[PDB]
């Protein structure tokens, strides 16, 4: 046993994995075994979801998060997002589950049987954290891998059946993407959009042409960047800016994953394109707008003139103006006027919600959809009692959007903490004071008094 | 040294009475702007249409508030999550009506307080300290982010951010209870354990160290003079302290290791408050407290109320009364 | 140390487990039967699911008199027929 | 108090005939009502039109009358407005619109009877709570 | 509106540039112990 | 002198795994019964006859909703002794009347006295100053003010807190709707002392852990401490410089620091207790009179203060009929305060 107690390693059991920092073989095992765990869950969770799945209920009434991801890719679904074939879901689950055994095998082998360090075994697989060129090479390999991943999505969309398009003319459907957006003005334009209301940065992406085009760009950027990093070593200015150690690199990635976590939270909360409401349920903004739509329809059927109906405050009860004048739904949902959805858009004119369209053109499928979304708003208790906090037990419902937003906020937050923990530790360790202040060389004692 | 080199040396100087540093370069102007705007608004701001229903709420001292009722009032529900800087308004009079000061203040504050956290790492590095004081500060900071940014994001409006005022804070709490049943949420319960426990352990540690101070003074002087700043020897007897507390409960429930004890003192409140922050930040996406409304039913099907159902009645009172002119439709969906 | 046998000694010994593989399950089963026989309801006066209300009653049997409170409860119990 | 055969005895039709549901039918009715209806009709109200509830007195004054098994079973096949004047299958779950309300696809005649029986039995248990809304929570 | 906006934009850009160039100016070396971290 | 008293004293004060002492004679039975009574009630005992509530695991409650509930309002402030004129020796009836509530409250109170006596007794034997016992006066002031003085000023024990998670939450919301307790400057000082105490706990723990001297080679630094060591384990000088430069001020005196850590949460709790003594008499900080005079005359004047009173009025009207069943409240739908739509 090498380095497997506190005396020899300097790390207590509860920091046990830090004993692995300079043992590239065992650390490869840890990583491969862990990748096994992720793949295991993806596979097993899918099979669990499928076994529990009732095809004629909406997915979002069934506590499903993985089947919705598969369906968005265009597998197993048809018009309106109706399930036409569960077999693609079965395949995804089984293939992940089988693959996890392989990863688990390699992980266990490297972790307990294989060479503890890889450097003496191989110059290609061995590494020194402080070897800047080797670090950028491995980074380079992984960037190429990621670029290929992004192009796999492009391949599915363009050449292997397409993607589920909630926006498809005549109703949501799986659609092949033949004209992906290549224009860098549009693609990178998203990146420079404000993250505030009515703009929403990248979260605002609202058509599959832009999504696919983005991944073409990202795929090429990642492959080019990967080649770049294999062929180069870090420049002088980068050398002087960073800490070059295993723990430092971990900290950079923790920071990055934290950022991505918060982005994913906002993506699933607001976006209804890559998170189709057919599969994930209505967004918070969507369901609130759907309520206003529902009662506008109801009261207009009863004879209300919804354009001229003045609410208790003086603002229109059903319809009012946004701060820039667009006609929008009234009541509290005034906040949600940036919402856009396939069931609502046919009522939209140049100036916002069109009163003549409202009076004459609302179709029964719009009433149904608005009623459905209003009554599946993403509100519910921790024990999955659907609805407002004062609602009685009866409906077993928490929106997948809530499950996915909350989990990813928690994860992103703790990852920011991990970033700070490890970035601060990497700095201190590099400078040589992570274990405490040298009693005979206490820096503050050589500094002038503040006063 | 050139000018830039000199400037860098001053910024990062360990000799400045207050440390500046690179985080401080952002922190100083942002915190000053937030502070100045807050003070002026709290004294002199006119009423603000918080709920976008042309029903302005007075927050400032000169407009009929005292210290307890006063606030800087959140920006208008008509704005929602839209960015409303001064230059987006047609006039200062419009900016004020719509609650522009709130956005200016909370955005500068959140930026400044994040830099305050970075600055804590930064100085610890310059002084050769271990780096994690900033991780402890991440707990209140995360809590401020929860109530000023994450909750507004989830609900779709800064009008639902916590007001900057004493009574406005209570308003936020009561409405939060109505809409999320926060009391019945385990993350808020962990928060309570965090702060009640933090206070308990604070008093406990205070009392035990104070109890075992080594006699260095006479009765006509404060025992505090028995300790001199920078002395090498510990000022209390930890063995006597542990001897006491280990007998109060039992030996193995007491810390004999000061490093372990002080780590526990850091960890208990910080972790609890992280859960508090995460409670707010996840109820922001309407995953709410436990709902046991009508959970207990008799053999016929009669509802047998529990204390959960009495809570529910209180929550209903809050719900039906809050923002009494703002709802037109039967469900409060955000 | 205070003179008592260390806990870790005790709970890793065969004799402890010979004794306690009997006493622990015995207590657990006794607790179970305290409920399953219905004795718990009788000792504490807790309503069974069919004993909160008479068939047509929807009013709570609230105690309203301090000194005749015992009789009131007894009267409430009689009215369950 | 108990869920007795009498509690479970509800009007079959408008002509004075009753049916006594079994305890298992009552359980099935609750389950199926939760499955297909409670998203809008939790506790006997109607979320998308609170003016109309599932109270027995309300169902009795509906056209055709809906305060009996037959009336309710017919409602679930061919729902109408409260005055019987328009057929609303296009916007209300029914067997006739099982194509657009897919949860109705697996409901059998037996299931409809169980749901109907739930709607009639629940107010006999819950009184004003059924169709009462938050006031009676 | 416009002059204020431009002024704040310039002010913000100024301080952000200080932050970025500042941390780029050999920050790992600004500690009391081991300076050779390049 | 070597009589039975001194021999008993000897045995009581033997150094054993669980110290006993003279204080143990009060403490151990009272604490055991208080805890046992709570577990017994929450497991098996109803609140049907006192409150019209289920409150035990037996009835289907969970850990959050179980409680030992207060007696019926009609009991007034009856001691509700098992052998008293209400229960008349009947253990079953005693449970149904809320006897376990006064059982737990009263044994709880004597148990707390025992615990504080224990703190004094042990401090005396070990030869330390009794600041731990002194600090414990805050928990006692809270327990006594809230569980005893408050209901004693009200109509009955019914309005004391019931011993339960959800029940305590109900008690919080009752105090908001009826007492506007958030507005009370004694509660506000309590909040500052609790949150200030939690702040001090976190910041001091973190400061010590981050100004540690390197006293070992290990990267895990806990082993590099010895209980008997003379030296400070962390640098007060470095800590002081850090906070002086970060925050503007810093502790420089360790004795003061630790006394302050006693002072803050202890003083907070004592302040909250004083406010609750006022609430026993409905002597609330409910209103600002100037606010009300203005708002009554001026229907455009609105503050967060007036908004919170509307919430309070909702709480009162919506919760009172079920929360106060002895009043037999019937509030027709039409009288219930509600805003638009909701
Ligand atoms: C190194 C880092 C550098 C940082 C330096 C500081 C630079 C400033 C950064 C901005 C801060 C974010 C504030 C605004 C966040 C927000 O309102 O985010 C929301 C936006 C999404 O915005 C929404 O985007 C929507 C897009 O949907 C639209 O398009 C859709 C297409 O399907 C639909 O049709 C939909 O209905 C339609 O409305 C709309 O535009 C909405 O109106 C709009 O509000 O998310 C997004 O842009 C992306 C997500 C932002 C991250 C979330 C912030 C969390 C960080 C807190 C961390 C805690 C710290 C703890 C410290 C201890
Ligand atoms: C410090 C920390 C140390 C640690 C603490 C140790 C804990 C020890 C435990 C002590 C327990 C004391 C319980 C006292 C019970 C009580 O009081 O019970 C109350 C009874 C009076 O009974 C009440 O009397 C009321 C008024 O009745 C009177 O008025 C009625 C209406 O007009 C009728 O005429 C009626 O017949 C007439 O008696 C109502 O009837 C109530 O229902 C009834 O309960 O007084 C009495 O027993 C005695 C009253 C006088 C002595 C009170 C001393 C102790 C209490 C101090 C707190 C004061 C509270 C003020 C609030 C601020
Ligand atoms: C994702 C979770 C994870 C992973 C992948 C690892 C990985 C590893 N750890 Mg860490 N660790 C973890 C979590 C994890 N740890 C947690 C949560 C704690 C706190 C309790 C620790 C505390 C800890 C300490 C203190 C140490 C490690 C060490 C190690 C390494 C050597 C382990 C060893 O010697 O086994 C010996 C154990 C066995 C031989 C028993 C069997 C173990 C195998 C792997 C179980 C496989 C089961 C699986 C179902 C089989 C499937 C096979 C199938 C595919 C065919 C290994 C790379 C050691 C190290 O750093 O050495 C240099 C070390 O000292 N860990
Ligand atoms: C991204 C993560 C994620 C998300 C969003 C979901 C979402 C969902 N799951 Mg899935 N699942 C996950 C991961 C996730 N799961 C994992 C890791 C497992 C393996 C255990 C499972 C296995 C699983 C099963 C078997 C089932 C679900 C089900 C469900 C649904 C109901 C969940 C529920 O009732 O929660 C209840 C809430 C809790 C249990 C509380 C979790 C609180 C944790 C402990 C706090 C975490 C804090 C933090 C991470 C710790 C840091 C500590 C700090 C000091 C550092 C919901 C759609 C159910 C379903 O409907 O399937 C169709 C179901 O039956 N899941
Ligand atoms: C990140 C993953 C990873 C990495 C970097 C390594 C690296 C290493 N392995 Mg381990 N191992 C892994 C995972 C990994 N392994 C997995 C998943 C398994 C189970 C199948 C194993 C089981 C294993 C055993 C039994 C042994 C090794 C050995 C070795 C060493 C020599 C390998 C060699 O010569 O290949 C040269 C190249 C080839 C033989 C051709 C590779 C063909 C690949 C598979 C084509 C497909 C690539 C594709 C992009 C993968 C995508 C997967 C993705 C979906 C997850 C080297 C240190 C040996 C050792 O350490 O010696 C003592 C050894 O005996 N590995
Ligand atoms: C995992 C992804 C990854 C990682 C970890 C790295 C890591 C590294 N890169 Mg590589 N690179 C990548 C992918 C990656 N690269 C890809 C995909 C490409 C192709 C575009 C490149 C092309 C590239 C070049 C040309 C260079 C590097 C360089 C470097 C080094 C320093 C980078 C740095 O200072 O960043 C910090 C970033 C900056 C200093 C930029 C300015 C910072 C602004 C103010 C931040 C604004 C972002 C903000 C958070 C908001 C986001 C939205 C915004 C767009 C509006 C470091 C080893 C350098 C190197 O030394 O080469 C050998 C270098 O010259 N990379
Ligand atoms: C030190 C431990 C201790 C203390 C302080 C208490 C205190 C209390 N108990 Mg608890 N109890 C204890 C241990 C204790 N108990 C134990 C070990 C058990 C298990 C048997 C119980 C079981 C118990 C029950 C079931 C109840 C109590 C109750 C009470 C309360 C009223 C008691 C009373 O009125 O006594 C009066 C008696 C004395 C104060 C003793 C006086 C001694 C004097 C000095 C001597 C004079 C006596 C003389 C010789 C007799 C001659 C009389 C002659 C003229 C006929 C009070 C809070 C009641 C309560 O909680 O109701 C809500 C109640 O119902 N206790
Ligand atoms: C051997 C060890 C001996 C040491 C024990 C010392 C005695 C003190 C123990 C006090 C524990 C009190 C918790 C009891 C919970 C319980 O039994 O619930 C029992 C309930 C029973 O479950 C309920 O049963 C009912 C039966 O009709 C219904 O079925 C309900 O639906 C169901 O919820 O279980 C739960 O509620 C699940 C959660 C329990 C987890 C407790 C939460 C932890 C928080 C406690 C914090 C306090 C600190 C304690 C530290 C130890
Ligand atoms: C290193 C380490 C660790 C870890 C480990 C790991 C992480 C692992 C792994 C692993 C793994 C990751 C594994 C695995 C696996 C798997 C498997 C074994 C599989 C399988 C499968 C199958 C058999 C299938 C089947 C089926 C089908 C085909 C169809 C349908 C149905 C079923 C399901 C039946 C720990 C922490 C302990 C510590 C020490 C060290
Ligand atoms: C797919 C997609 C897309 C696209 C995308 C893209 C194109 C992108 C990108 C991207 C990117 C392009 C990015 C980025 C980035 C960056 C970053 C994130 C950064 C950073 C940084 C840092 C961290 C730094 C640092 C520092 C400083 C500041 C100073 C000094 C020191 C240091 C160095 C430390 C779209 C939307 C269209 C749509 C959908 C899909
Ligand atoms: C009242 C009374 C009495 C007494 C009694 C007693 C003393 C009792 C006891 C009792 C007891 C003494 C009981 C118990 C118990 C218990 C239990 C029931 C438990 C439990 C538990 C649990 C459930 C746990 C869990 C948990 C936790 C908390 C922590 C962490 C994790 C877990 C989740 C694991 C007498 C006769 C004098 C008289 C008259 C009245
Ligand atoms: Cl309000
Ligand atoms: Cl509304
Ligand atoms: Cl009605
Ligand atoms: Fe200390």
């Amino acid at each position: 046993a090498t380095n497997r107690d506190q005396e020899s390693s300097g790390f207590a059991w509860w920091a046990g994995n830090a004993r692995l920092i300079n043992l590239s073989g065992k650390l490869l095992g840890a990583h491969v075994a862990h990748a096994g765990l992720i793949v295991f869950w993806a596979g097993a969770m899918t099979l669990f979801e499928l076994a529990h799945f009732i095809p004629e209920k909406p997915m979002y009434e069934q506590g499903l998060i993985l089947i919705p991801h598969i369906a968005t890719l265009g597998w197993g679904v048809g018009p309106g997002g109706e399930v036409v074939d569960t077999f693609p879901f079965f395949v995804v689950g089984v293939v992940h589950l089988i693959s996890s055994a392989v990863l688990g095998f390699g992980g266990v082998y490297h972790a307990i049987r294989g060479p503890e360090t890889l450097e003496e075994y191989s110059s290609f697989f061995g590494y020194d954290w402080k070897d800047k060129n080797k670090m950028t090479t491995i980074l380079g390999f992984h960037l190429i891998v990621l670029g290929i991943g992004a192009l796999l999505l492009v391949a599915k969309a363009m050449f292997f059946g397409g993607l589920y398009d909630t926006w498809a003319p005549g109703g949501g459907d799986v659609r092949v993407i033949t004209n992906p957006t290549l224009d860098p003005r549009v693609i990178f334009g998203y990146l420079l959009k404000s993250p505030f209301g009515g703009e929403g940065w990248i979260v605002s992406v609202n058509n599959l042409e832009d999504v696919v085009g983005g991944h073409i760009w990202i795929g090429l950027i990642c492959i080019a960047g990967g080649i770049w990093h294999i062929l180069t070593t870090p420049f002088g200015w980068a050398r002087r800016a960073f800490i070059w150690s295993g723990e430092a690199y971990l900290s950079y990635s923790l920071g990055a994953l934290s950022m991505m976590g918060f982005i994913a939270t906002c993506f699933v909360w607001f976006n209804n394109t890559v998170y189709p409401s057919e599969f994930y349920g209505p967004t918070g903004p969507e369901a609130s707008q759907a309520q206003a739509m529902t009662f506008l329809i109801r009261d207009q059927k009863l004879g209300a003139n919804v354009g001229s109906a003045q609410g208790p405050t003086g603002l229109g009860k059903y319809l009012m103006r946004s701060p820039t004048g667009e006609i929008i739904f009234g009541g509290e949902t005034m906040r949600f006027w940036d919402f856009r959805g396939p069931w609502l858009e046919p009522l939209r004119g140049p100036n916002g919600l069109d009163l003549n369209k409202i009076k004459n053109d609302i179709q029964p499928w719009q009433e149904r959809r608005a009623a459905e979304y209003m009554t599946h708003a993403p509100l519910g208790s921790l024990n999955s009692v659907g609805g407002v906090a004062t609602e009685i037990n009866s409906v077993n419902f928490v929106s997948p959007r809530s499950w996915l937003a909350t989990s990813h906020f928690v994860l992103a937050f703790f990852f920011l903490v991990g970033h700070l923990w490890h970035a601060g530790r990497a700095r201190a360790a590099a400078a040589g004071f992570e274990k405490g202040i040298d009693r005979e060389s206490e820096p503050v004692l050589s500094m002038p008094s503040l006063d | 040294a050139n000018l830039w080199e000199r400037f860098c040396n001053w910024v990062t100087s360990t000799d400045n009475r207050l440390y500046v540093g690179w985080f401080g370069v952002i922190m100083i102007p942002t915190l000053l702007a937030a502070t100045i705007c807050f003070v002026i608004a709290f004294i002199a701001a006119p009423p603000v249409d918080i709920d976008g229903i042309r029903e302005p709420v007075s927050g400032s001292l000169l407009y009929g508030n005292n210290i307890i009722t006063g606030a800087v009032v959140p920006s208008s529900n008509a704005i929602g999550l839209h960015f409303y800087p001064i230059w987006e308004a047609a006039s200062l009079d419009e900016w004020l009506y719509n609650g522009g000061p709130y956005q200016l203040i909370i955005f500068h504050f959140l930026l400044g307080a994040s830099c305050y956290m970075g600055r804590q790492w930064e100085l610890s590095y310059r002084l050769g300290m271990r780096p994690w004081i900033c991780v402890a500060y991440s707990a209140p900071l995360a809590s401020a982010f929860a109530v000023f940014l994450i909750y507004p994001i989830g609900q779709g409006s800064f009008s639902d951010g916590m007001p900057l005022g004493i009574s406005g804070t209570f308003n936020f709490m009561i409405v939060f209870q109505a809409e999320h049943n926060i009391l019945m949420h385990p993350f808020h319960q962990l928060g309570v354990a965090g702060v009640f426990g933090g206070a308990l352990f604070c008093a406990m540690h205070g009392s035990l160290v104070t109890s075992s101070l080594i006699r260095e003074t006479t009765e006509t002087e404060s025992a505090n003079y028995g300790y001199k700043f920078g002395q090498e020897e510990e000022t209390y007897n930890i063995v006597a302290a542990h001897g006491y507390f280990g007998r109060l409960i039992f030996q193995y429930a007491s810390f004999n290791n000061s490093r372990s004890l002080h780590f526990f003192l850091a960890a208990w409140p910080v972790v609890g408050v992280w859960f508090a922050a995460l409670g707010i930040s996840t109820m922001a996406f309407n995953l709410n407290g436990f709902n046991f409304n009508h959970s207990v039913i008799d053999a016929k099907g009669n509802v047998i109320n529990t204390w959960a159902d009495i809570i529910n009645r209180a929550n209903l009172g809050m719900e039906v009364m809050h923002e009494r002119n703002a709802h037109n439709f039967p469900l409060d969906l955000a | 140390t205070t003179g008592e046998r260390p806990f870790s000694d005790i709970i890793t010994s065969v004799r402890y487990w010979v004794i306690h593989s009997i006493t622990i399950p015995a207590l657990f089963i006794a607790g179970w039967l305290f409920v399953s026989t219905g004795l718990a309801y009788d000792v504490f006066g807790t309503p069974r699911p069919d004993s909160y209300y008479a068939q047509e009653q929807r009013s709570i049997p609230l105690v309203t008199d301090r000194f005749e409170a015992k009789q009131q409860v007894e009267t409430f119990l009689e009215q369950l027929k | 108090a108990e869920l007795t055969p009498e509690v479970l005895t509800v009007p079959l039709n408008s002509e004075g005939k009753t049916i006594t549901l079994t305890e298992k039918q009552y359980l099935e009715g609750k389950r199926l009502f939760q499955y297909a209806c409670a998203s809008c009709h939790v506790g006997g109200i109607t979320k998308t039109n609170p003016s109309l509830d599932l109270r027995t007195e309300t169902l009795a004054l509906a056209t055709p009358p809906r305060d009996n098994i037959e009336g309710l079973v017919d409602y679930m096949k061919n729902p109408t407005t409260y005055d019987g004047e328009q057929e609303i299958a296009e916007v209300h779950p029914s067997l006739r619109s099982a194509d657009i309300f897919p949860k109705m696809r697996n409901l059998t005649e037996k299931d409809l009877v169980a749901i109907a029986g739930h709607i009639l039995v629940e107010p006999k248990i819950l009184g004003d709570k059924w169709g009462g809304g938050k006031v009676y929570y | 509106m416009e002059t204020l906006k431009i002024t704040v934009y310039i002010v913000v850009t100024f301080f952000v540039l200080l932050f970025v160039f500042g941390f780029l100016s050999g920050d790992p070396a600004r500690n009391p112990k081991r300076k050779d971290l390049e | 002198e070597r009589g039975w008293f001194d021999i008993l004293d000897d045995w009581l004060k033997r150094d054993r795994f669980v110290f006993v002492g003279w204080s143990g004679i009060l403490l151990f039975p009272c604490a055991y019964l208080a805890l046992g009574g709570w577990l017994t009630g929450t497991t098996f005992v109803t609140s049907w006859y006192t409150h019209g509530l289920a409150s035990s695991y037996l009835e289907g409650c969970n850990f959050l909703t179980v409680a030992v509930s207060t007696p019926a309002n009609s009991m007034g402030h009856s001691l509700l002794l098992l052998w008293g004129p209400e229960a008349q020796g009947d253990f079953t009836r005693w449970c149904q009347l809320g006897g376990l509530w006064t059982f737990i409250a009263l044994h709880g109170a004597f148990g707390l006295i025992g615990f504080m006596l224990r703190q004094f007794e042990i401090a005396r034997l070990v030869g330390v100053r009794p600041y731990n016992a002194i600090a414990f006066s805050a928990p006692i002031a809270v327990f006594v003010s809230v569980f005893l003085i408050y209901p004693l000023g009200q109509s009955s024990w019914f309005f004391a807190p019931s011993f339960g998670v959800a029940a305590i939450f109900r008690f919080l919301l009752f105090f908001q709707g009826f007492h506007n307790w958030t507005l009370n400057p004694f509660h506000m000082m309590g909040v500052a002392g609790v949150l200030g105490g939690a702040l001090l706990c976190a910041i001091h723990g973190a400061t010590v852990e981050n100004t540690l001297f390197q006293d070992g080679e290990g990267a895990s630094t806990f082993r590099a401490f010895n209980p008997t060591q003379a030296e400070e384990t962390y640098s007060m000088v470095t800590a002081n410089r850090f906070w002086s430069q970060i925050f503007g001020i810093a502790f420089s005196n360790k004795r003061w620091l630790h006394f302050f850590m006693l002072f803050v949460p202890v003083t907070g709790l004592w302040m909250s207790a004083i406010g609750v003594v006022g609430l026993a008499l409905n002597l609330r900080s409910y209103d600002f009179i100037s606010q009300e005079i203005r708002a009554a005359e001026d229907p455009e004047f609105e503050t967060f203060y007036t908004k919170n009173l509307l919430l309070n009025e909702g709480i009162r009207a919506w919760m009172a009929p079920q929360d106060q069943p002895h009043e037999n409240f019937v509030f027709p739908e039409e009288v219930l305060p509600r805003g638009n739509a909701l």
